[PDB]
């Protein structure tokens, strides 16, 4: 079983973190597909619900660490939305382990690689949605 | 008046001054003696009072400096001669040999991978190792390798592994002559060396470290992968003590001034240690807590309340090393009015700020006057804090005296404005 | 290299915001060296996503805002005077 | 001789972290963020005429010096007037910490016979200041009843008070003897 | 520092006067401040008592008794004085809130004006074109205020030197036909780029940085980000999964 | 004056009024003295089970709007926001009506200046057809004979055409699948303190209305209505003001018990929810009826969300999206569940989600005047 | 209106005149006082709070349940009893775990704490529920008395919870006193403790009598005819400690101690025989 | 009883400014600029085993508590080892 994982990564840190992981040649499972946004404040529940309804077994969102946002507050709004989404998701049979949101800096290639490995293992253990 | 500027120093203050001058439309040279810009701000893990990452916000500015069209960056270089006067400065700089071609090198790091020699890394402040060919840190600007010939054995393995042919073991020092209208000195500081304080046993006791070494150890990119470990055995310390005013406010060593930042960074590092290991006990030995800046008093209260850090008012009398390598701090608790001998797994010295190495050489070269504490003197302490009595020369950052990052940045912007005024007038 | 290709397309006469980029090196090829088949499938997926976004792109022009060269200082203390 | 090798130095042998954590968890956590300004001692009316120092009590509670506190007689010089608490710039609940330390001292056995007497009076009659004959005559004369509508009048109320006392273990704390009705 | 300065000035004017300071911490942090602190004692013989006074009591003859603990002697003291001077702090001036609402700035926890970034942007504000100099940003002494004023002058001059500002067109745009005028997006912009005109939200082109937070917050979808429209991201999601 | 006991001075109004006719007298004063331009109230149709909204521009024949209609689970906020937005107005509101109007006012859809809220105490409402079936099954009478209805000592009680009263324990009816609406059993709010006035009978004698004045605007209403002699007032005994507090506390405790029942113990499982969501016909009646869903154009009808085929929508892109949009502002008014042609218990899930959000953040939908913390511009 | 009436110990067992004056004043004001049958010690906070918090809270909650059963607010004319009952009430109201423990303890007695009543102070009730104009109406005798008002520590403090008046410079009791025609005289350390609270009176009578001696010295320096208080505990301290000071230090202060109720009864037309300090001169000075 | 009206408060009656002037004139001028860090007491080997507290002695000499000093037996617990003077940051 190969899970289908959709990722949202902010342009400034979390996309940079994945790029840093790539430059260092750190290997993680090929399952994730990354969509680029300017800020994690661009992500809302509609995107996550669409990803889950279109067949995603897990959904990852990666933003800047709290205080590091390139737009100074976007990740705060995203964090609020993410907590509410964690409330909403189990009501429709989606284990909240399938929804992973993390703060990754542009230099944390190892953090990105480990997060991807653990998320892939978790989703694989959970099985098809 | 020449419409060009020189900025000596590649710290946050120098970076700010260079960026401000270049955005105002002035061609600016920046001279940095280290292989990369960043200063001390690039070595910190987090900053007070917000506990926000230091490199995450500085690195964009370093990249901006390295990419700017109005800035010529000369790292690994020193100002050898200064002649002339305001608007007509003649400056001779000497670029040291990298033995790597800055143009060809991409900073991939294969040379570092293959090198067989190990030497201390200056960025790690004596607690980290790299190779004879090294890149100071991943966010270095320029992202170029450097070879220390004091350690190179000429195995030529870097030559073999380099695919860009960037290794040039035959390089020689280069002489550069520039003409500028104004100079901004932003040379920063060095950390005090507490070896002369024989009673605290730094350099003799294994588990006694300074605050800067703790900043490097806490940093996730540091030599310990962000783990605070006892140098004696490499295990986490369960009890940590911090000593304030080490190398400051002491007439027994001729250091009667306050270093102005050590209280805040001591509290910051205690909070970081508590964050990483909530079960560790942290005690600070202080005379005064100087939490004067914006949000600093709240930071102090939060250190006491949220993190449960212990504050003891008293200048420690001695640090003793027990046979098991733990440390007994002997100090009077003046608020209890009683002597205490408390045992700790690690002791951290809140060392102060001193002028950097080679400060006197540069000061004589430019022809500036130093203050009583050894830093550079401004034209008027109240109304001209960034000017000097030498026209066309301005100060920014800790070069003018100890201070924190916001103060240094404000001074750098002010120095940029003051330097811009003559170059705007043109006469 | 987004600025590079944006400049290329604009010199070609095409609006720079009608260009899309797919990352198949840092995100695909340098991190899945063990799975050439998985890497190729992921590259196909990423190119498909890029084309899907490109189909809906529109031409955008940067805006220029004039800045008046007069300043106001509120407060006539030492800081305001300076 | 002035030699005293134990009362003039603080080592880990004088410290109990469990005691301070217990005090903090019981409703006196604010003591953790006292910065020892000394406003409380300057405001204390008991510190002007006795060796009682509230600031040092707070400091010792924060350091863990349990034996130095519970055995301290000056701990019982606080009138709970709340002036210090009203003036503390860090808003420390000074009186709460004082009362918690007093509770710990009592369980350790540092109670005064007069306080035990008041407790025994409450156990016996439900009143800390029970009525005497002269006041009974005064009440009868003025127009009130000889006994007030309290446990003095209703034995069932006294029985309720005594079971509350038995339930909370107060009698064992003060060493009351139900068999003989005496402070054993 | 000004308490110590005034004590030294009193001693200079009146050599025989006795001056005592009641302190918690002595914050002599600036350049030459620690030497000033020492010279207060060595040269002028000013007395320092560590303790926050509990009370000041007026005697019938109008002398003032300062009831305070000497925490270093560990004892309560009641000393009499002919004059008591209060080391009053710094607060924002009268009418600070009116001006702050007039310009649209945000204040910090201590009640003073807030800077764009505490570390790297001490004199800038998230309101483009507005800068802070001196104690308006927070308490400080004259040289710090002067440095901040010069820095604010530089930062203000940079845009005026340029004469224009270029804004990338990844900005947010509102559809007035779909906007219900609910205004829940207005406070989500950290740069204050959104206002309400004629009952509809309007994004100022010059102030938008293109983050997309307001776009994600709008329920009906009347707000959309150019180059990152909801339709485009949904298409990317569908393509990624199908 | 926090509390009063008021009743109309007109004999017709007090006779026809449920509780002394104070509310009708306030409306008549407000229209007559031109305080407001209109009054939005209910009015029975061809029987007590048929309560239709009416907008009165003058007080002539206002007594036809007197009385309480427990079988009218109406919402007024949606009508005030869709069509009556630029009118000065006075409206009779149950606590759910006031909650909807508050959620719409903080979203600038209703102007708080222009709307006067004379809220009513509400112990629950019933669906009309269900109420008639209940009266047929348990009261053993023809429903057309019922002239009035009230709930009290735990009892639905019916006045009759003959003139007698028939009583049945509401606990029994609600355990037999009848009685108040399920959302009304979970309702935590009984006095409308989010209204200008709060009128009830929980601390009143016969023929009087117990009024709690919540705002200075309510004080102006009461003063203007007494000065002109439209309403006569007296002050409750403080023995009465305490009986009311106890009744309200008991009601709120029972509401919490019913929340623990319907939202925890009898909450449908995931399989039961799948069975329910299979039924949805994508008609959008729940969205249309919801007062908090006011948008001119709905995102659920966009091409990337809307279900194209004539089949049940994916519960995520319909229900989860509407939840992410407004579930922190759900007022548990039950309108969505009321209008669902498929009998899906929508309100259960929406109220459970709102309760989770409130427990985490402490935001009360329809009570707090501020927006939810979700829309906070601070970095809390 | 109606209000539950809590007596305490000292007023009903040592100074019945306070109780009689309060009862007379409150029917003159059309307020009905309902006795709390079976009431006990508050308990006195100084000793019981110092020895065991759970016992103190349980006894105070049991006392409150009486007024709850009567369905009325508790009114107290003692600072100590007001402090104890007020602290117990809001401590149990503002948390549930302590309420659960106290209810588990009270279960054996057949009582349950619900927290449906409020604890109020005599002086606060007079100031708010009656008003200074309403009480000026009932003065038949303008008084000629320079009075030293003793507020007591637990009337206003801790002010974070009580919120009646400013602890440093209050005025409520001075206004109520000046209603009767007496003049309130400012004296040194007016807001100082009398020395009886916190158990000190029972543990070190010398320290408590030192407190009382200091304030009596200040009061005499101010030239006051009488002391007016709102606490039977402070009343007992100022009354018996005067004789104790005479017996020990031979220091004579003869300043009669009056409760606020007794002062209100002097204007408006007292069982002074219970007082250890004669009040006859003060009355004759009127 | 723990009552002590005199030993627990410092007033002008306990202060002899002439004693302080005499001490400072005889060669104790430096005590005028001690900032009470407590290094001397921490260094003192007598203070570890006796109630002798050198910092409080310096404080009292500065204040002028003559009777509190001359009559104190702990004044004679100093061995004149000079450790305190070697480590004093103000060079007292
Ligand atoms: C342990 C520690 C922790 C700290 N933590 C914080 C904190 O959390 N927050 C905070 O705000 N501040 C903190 N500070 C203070 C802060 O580091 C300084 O305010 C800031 O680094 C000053 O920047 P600068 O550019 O003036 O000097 P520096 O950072 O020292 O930079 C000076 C630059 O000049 C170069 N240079 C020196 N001599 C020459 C020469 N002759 N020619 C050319 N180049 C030269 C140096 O190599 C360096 O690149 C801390 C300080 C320390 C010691
Ligand atoms: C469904 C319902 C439940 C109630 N439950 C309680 C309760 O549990 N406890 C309590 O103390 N009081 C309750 N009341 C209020 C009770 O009827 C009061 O006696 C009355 O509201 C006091 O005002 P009045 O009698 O002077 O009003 P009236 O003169 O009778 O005027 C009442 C006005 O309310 C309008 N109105 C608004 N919404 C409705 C509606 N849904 N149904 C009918 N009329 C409506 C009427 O059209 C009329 O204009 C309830 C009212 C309703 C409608
Ligand atoms: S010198 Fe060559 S091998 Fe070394 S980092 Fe530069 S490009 Fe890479
Ligand atoms: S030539 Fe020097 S730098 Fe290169 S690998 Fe050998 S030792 Fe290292
Ligand atoms: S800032 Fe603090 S630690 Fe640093 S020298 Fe000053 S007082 Fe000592
Ligand atoms: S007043 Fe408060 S902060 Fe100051 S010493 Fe006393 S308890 Fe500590
Ligand atoms: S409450 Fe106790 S410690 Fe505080 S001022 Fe009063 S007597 Fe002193
Ligand atoms: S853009 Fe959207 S959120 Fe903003 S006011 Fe318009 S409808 Fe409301
Ligand atoms: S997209 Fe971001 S910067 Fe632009 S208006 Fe919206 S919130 Fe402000
Ligand atoms: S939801 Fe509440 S306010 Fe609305 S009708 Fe039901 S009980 Fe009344
Ligand atoms: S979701 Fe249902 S219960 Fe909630 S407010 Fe909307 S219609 Fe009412
Ligand atoms: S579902 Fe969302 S967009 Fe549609 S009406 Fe409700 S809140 Fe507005
Ligand atoms: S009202 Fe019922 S059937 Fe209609 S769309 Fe809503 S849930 Fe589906
Ligand atoms: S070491 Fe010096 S400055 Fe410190 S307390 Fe002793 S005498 Fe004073
Ligand atoms: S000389 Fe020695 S014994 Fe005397 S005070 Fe100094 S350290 Fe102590
Ligand atoms: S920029 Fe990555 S979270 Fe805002």
């Amino acid at each position: 079983f190969e899970p289908k994982i959709v990722g949202f990564c902010c342009n400034w840190c979390s996309y940079g973190g994945a790029d840093t992981a790539g430059t260092a040649r750190m290997q993680y499972p090929p399952n994730v597909r990354i969509i680029r946004v300017m800020c994690s404040g661009r992500v809302n529940a509609s995107m996550i619900l669409k990803a889950f309804s279109e067949g995603a077994d897990g959904v990852f969102v990666g933003g800047c660490h709290i205080g590091d946002c390139h737009y100074d507050s976007g990740n705060y709004k995203w964090k609020r939305r993410a907590r509410f989404i964690e409330d909403i998701l189990p009501e429709f049979g989606i284990d909240k382990e399938r929804f992973r949101w993390e703060w990754i800096s542009a230099s944390e290639g190892e953090k990105f690689q480990k997060t991807m490995q653990e998320f892939y293992e978790t989703v694989k253990y959970l099985g098809p949605l | 008046v020449d419409d060009k500027a020189l900025v000596i120093g590649g710290g946050v203050a120098g970076i700010q001054a260079a960026l401000d001058l270049a955005d105002m439309g002035f061609k600016t040279y920046m001279v940095e003696k280290r292989p990369s810009i960043s200063g001390r701000m690039g070595q910190l893990d987090k900053t007070f009072p917000t506990l926000d990452c230091s490199m995450c916000i500085l690195a964009p500015k370093m990249v901006d400096v390295g990419k700017h069209d109005n800035i010529e960056l000369i790292t690994y270089a020193e100002v050898k001669e200064v002649d002339g006067y305001i608007g007509n400065f003649k400056v001779k700089i000497e670029k040291k040999p990298r033995y790597i071609d800055e143009e060809l090198c991409t900073g991939c790091g294969s040379c570092v991978e293959v090198c067989p020699i190990e030497m201390p890394n200056y960025f790690d402040e004596g607690i980290g190792m790299t190779k004879a060919v090294y890149i100071p840190f991943p966010q270095a600007v320029p992202l170029c390798a450097t070879i220390d010939k004091d350690y190179c054995i000429e195995c030529m393995l870097c030559d073999e592994v380099c695919e860009r042919g960037a290794v040039k073991h035959d390089q020689e020092p280069e002489e550069i002559e520039i003409e500028v209208g104004t100079i901004i000195v932003a040379t920063g500081y060095d950390a005090y060396d507490p070896t002369e304080k024989l009673e605290y046993g730094y350099g003799r006791h294994t588990n006694v470290i300074t605050g800067l070494e703790l900043e490097r150890m806490i940093n996730a990119s540091g030599p310990t992968d962000g783990k605070v470990l006892k140098p004696s055995d490499g295990e986490k310390p369960k009890r940590v003590a911090f000593i304030h005013c080490v190398g400051s406010r002491d007439e027994q060593i001729g250091k009667p001034y306050c270093s102005r930042v050590c209280c805040m960074y001591i509290m910051k590092n205690a909070q970081l240690i508590k964050d990483k290991m909530p079960d560790t006990e942290v005690t600070l030995y202080y005379m005064d807590i100087r939490a004067f800046g914006k949000g600093f008093e709240e930071f102090y209260k939060r250190s006491q309340e949220k993190y449960g850090i212990k504050f003891i008012r008293g200048r420690p009398a001695e640090v003793i090393e027990n046979p098991d390598l733990t440390l007994t701090v002997r100090s009077e608790d003046t608020l209890l009015g009683k002597v205490t001998e408390y045992d700790y797994d690690m002791v951290v010295l809140g060392v102060g700020l001193v002028p950097p190495e080679g400060a006197e050489t540069l000061r004589q070269t430019i022809g500036l006057s130093k203050s009583a504490d050894g830093f550079l003197m401004e034209a008027h302490p109240k109304l001209r804090p960034v000017d000097t009595l030498t026209d066309g020369v301005y100060l920014a950052g800790v070069a003018q005296g100890p201070k924190d990052i916001p103060d240094a940045v404000a001074q750098a912007s002010g120095a940029a404005a003051r330097a811009a005024i003559p170059m705007v007038k043109g006469e | 290299h987004e600025p590079t290709f944006r400049r290329c397309v604009e010199e070609a006469g095409l609006n720079q915001f009608l260009f899309e980029f797919a990352n198949i090196r840092e995100h695909d090829s340098w991190v899945h060296m063990d799975n050439p088949e998985g890497a190729t499938e992921k590259a196909k997926d990423l190119v498909r996503m890029a084309v899907a976004k490109a189909r809906l792109l529109e031409p955008l022009e940067a805006s220029k805002v004039s800045v008046d060269d007069k300043a106001l200082v509120i407060g006539g203390g030492v800081a305001g005077i300076q | 001789t002035l030699l005293q090798r134990e009362e003039n130095i603080i080592r880990k042998g004088n410290i109990d972290k469990e005691f301070s954590e217990k005090i903090k968890a019981a409703g006196g956590d604010s003591l953790e963020y006292c910065f020892q300004c000394g406003t409380c001692t300057g405001s204390c009316p008991s510190g002007r005429r006795t060796p009682y120092r509230v600031r040092q009590i707070i400091r010792k509670a924060n350091v863990g010096l349990k034996d130095e506190i519970i055995s301290d007689p000056t701990l019982w010089m606080c009138t709970t007037c709340y002036s210090c608490q009203e003036r503390c710039p860090r808003k420390v609940k000074i009186v709460d910490v004082v009362k918690l330390a007093r509770n710990e001292a009592a369980k350790a056995g540092f109670m005064a016979p007069a306080h035990k007497a008041v407790g025994s009076f409450v156990i016996k009659t439900g009143h800390g200041v029970p009525i005497n004959d002269a006041t009974m005559e005064l009440r009868k004369a003025v127009g009130l009843g000889e006994l007030p509508p309290t446990t003095h009048q209703f034995p069932e109320a006294l029985e309720e008070v005594q079971k509350i006392i038995k339930a909370t273990g107060f009698d064992q704390l003060i060493g009351y003897n139900w068999e003989t009705g005496e402070l054993e | 520092m000004y308490i110590m300065k005034n004590a030294q000035l009193i001693k200079d004017k009146m050599p025989d006067t006795e001056v005592t300071l009641y302190y918690m911490d002595i914050r002599a942090f600036g350049k030459g401040f620690e030497e000033f602190y020492k010279r207060s004692q060595e040269k002028y013989g000013i007395k320092f008592i560590r303790g926050r006074p509990a009370e000041v009591i007026e005697n019938p003859d109008l002398t003032l008794t300062v009831r305070s603990e000497d925490t270093l002697l560990g004892k309560v003291t009641e000393y009499d004085y002919d004059m008591v001077v209060l080391g009053v702090g710094l607060v924002p001036p009268e009418g600070a809130e009116t001006l702050r609402q007039t310009i649209g700035l945000s204040k910090s926890a201590d009640g003073f004006l807030m800077e764009a970034h505490p570390k790297l942007r001490p004199v800038d504000t998230l309101t483009d074109g507005v800068y802070l100099a001196g104690v308006a940003q927070g308490p400080k002494d004259i040289p710090d205020a002067v440095a901040q004023a010069s820095g604010a002058a530089a930062r203000a001059a940079i845009p005026m030197v340029k004469g224009e500002v270029e804004i990338e067109p990844i900005i947010a745009v509102t559809d007035s036909d779909v906007c219900g005028g609910c205004e829940v997006c207005i406070e989500l912009c950290p740069f204050g780029a959104i206002s309400i005109e004629e009952g509809h939200a309007n994004v100022n082109v010059a102030l938008c940085k293109g983050c997309g937070t307001c776009v994600a917050a709008c329920p009906s979808g009347a707000m959309d980000q150019q180059h990152f429209k909801t339709e485009q991201i949904m298409a990317q999601i569908e393509a990624a999964l199908n | 004056m926090k509390y009063l006991l008021a009743r109309a001075t007109d004999e017709e109004i007090q006779r026809k009024g449920e509780c002394g006719g104070a509310v009708t007298a306030i409306f008549k004063y407000m229209l007559d003295k031109e305080v407001v331009d209109a009054v939005l109230t209910l009015e029975r149709g061809y029987d007590v089970y048929d309560g239709i909204p009416v907008l009165l521009e003058d007080s002539s024949g206002i007594e036809s709007t007197c009385g309480s209609l427990h079988c009218a689970p109406t919402m007024f906020g949606d009508l005030i926001s869709r069509y009556l937005s630029d009118m000065r107005l006075a409206v009779a509101v149950k606590p759910c009506d006031a909650m909807a109007i508050r959620e719409l006012e903080k979203r600038h859809q209703i102007d708080p200046d222009k709307v006067y809220k004379i809220g009513l105490n509400c112990g629950g409402t019933l669906a009309p057809v269900s109420a008639r079936e209940m009266i047929e099954t348990f009261y053993e009478i023809d429903p057309d004979d019922v002239v009035s209805e009230e709930i009290d000592r735990g009892k639905f009680i019916v006045e009759l055409r003959d003139g007698s009263h028939r009583e049945i324990s509401i606990d029994y009816l609600e355990e037999e699948g009848f009685g108040r609406r399920e959302n009304c059993q979970r309702c935590e709010i009984m006095v409308p303190r989010n209204a200008d006035l709060a009128c009830g009978n929980w601390g009143a004698d016969d023929g009087w209305t117990f009024i709690e004045v919540n705002t200075e605007r309510g004080q102006e209403i009461i003063e203007g209505a007494r000065s002109s002699g439209y309403i006569e007032a007296r002050e409750p005994s403080e023995k009465m003001v305490k009986i009311r507090e106890k009744i309200e506390n008991a009601m709120i405790s029972m509401a919490r018990k019913f929340q623990d029942k319907y939202l925890d113990e009898e909450y449908p499982s995931l399989d039961e929810w799948d069975e329910y969501w299979k039924r949805c016909i994508n008609c959008f009646a729940c969205r249309d009826a919801c007062p908090v869903c006011f948008c001119r154009e709905c995102e659920l009808e966009k091409d990337y969300l809307l279900e194209s085929d004539e089949k049940a929508p994916d519960p995520l892109t319909f229900q989860g999206v509407r939840l992410s949009h407004m579930g922190f502002s759900c007022i548990n008014c039950g309108q969505c569940e009321d209008v669902c042609p498929m009998d899906i218990p929508i309100a259960r899930i929406y109220h459970r989600i709102q309760k989770k959000y409130r427990d985490r953040t402490g935001f009360t939908a329809g009570v707090s005047q501020e927006l939810p913390p979700m829309y906070s511009g601070e970095k809390d | 209106m109606e209000i539950a009436y809590f007596l305490g110990c000292i007023m009903n067992n040592r100074y019945p005149g306070i109780e009689k004056a309060t009862r007379v004043l409150f029917d003159k004001l059309g307020i009905e006082l309902k006795d709390m049958e079976g009431a006990s010690c508050c308990p006195a906070p100084g000793v019981f709070g110092s020895f065991d918090k759970t016992t103190w809270a349980a006894i105070a909650a049991r006392n409150i349940t009486i007024a709850e059963d009567m369905g009325a607010d508790i009114m107290t004319e003692c600072n100590g009893c007001f402090g104890s009952l007020f602290e117990t009430n809001h401590l149990l109201k503002e948390d549930e775990e302590m309420k659960a423990k106290i209810n588990e303890i009270l279960k054996e007695t057949g009582r349950e704490y619900k927290g449906e009543v409020n604890v109020r102070h005599f002086a606060e009730v007079l100031y708010n529920d009656v008003g200074l104009d309403k009480l000026s109406e009932l003065v038949e005798k303008p008084l000629n008395l320079n009075v030293a008002v003793h507020y007591g520590c637990h009337f206003l403090k801790p002010s974070d919870e009580i919120n009646i008046d400013n602890p440093e410079r209050p005025t409520i009791l001075d206004e109520i006193v000046e209603v009767t025609g007496a003049k309130s005289v400012e004296y040194k350390d007016k807001m100082m403790c009398c020395g009886a609270g916190g158990g000190v009176r029972s543990r070190d009578l010398d320290v408590a009598l030192d407190f009382t001696r200091e304030k009596l010295t200040n009061m005499k320096e101010a030239g006051v005819d009488a002391i007016v208080n709102v606490c039977p505990f402070c009343h007992l301290q100022f009354d018996v400690g005067q004789m104790e000071i005479k017996d020990k230090f031979g220091e004579e202060f003869d300043i009669p101690v009056l409760h606020l109720a007794q002062l209100l009864g002097l204007a408006m037309g007292l069982v002074v025989d219970a007082h250890q300090v004669c009040v006859d001169e003060c009355l004759e000075k009127l």
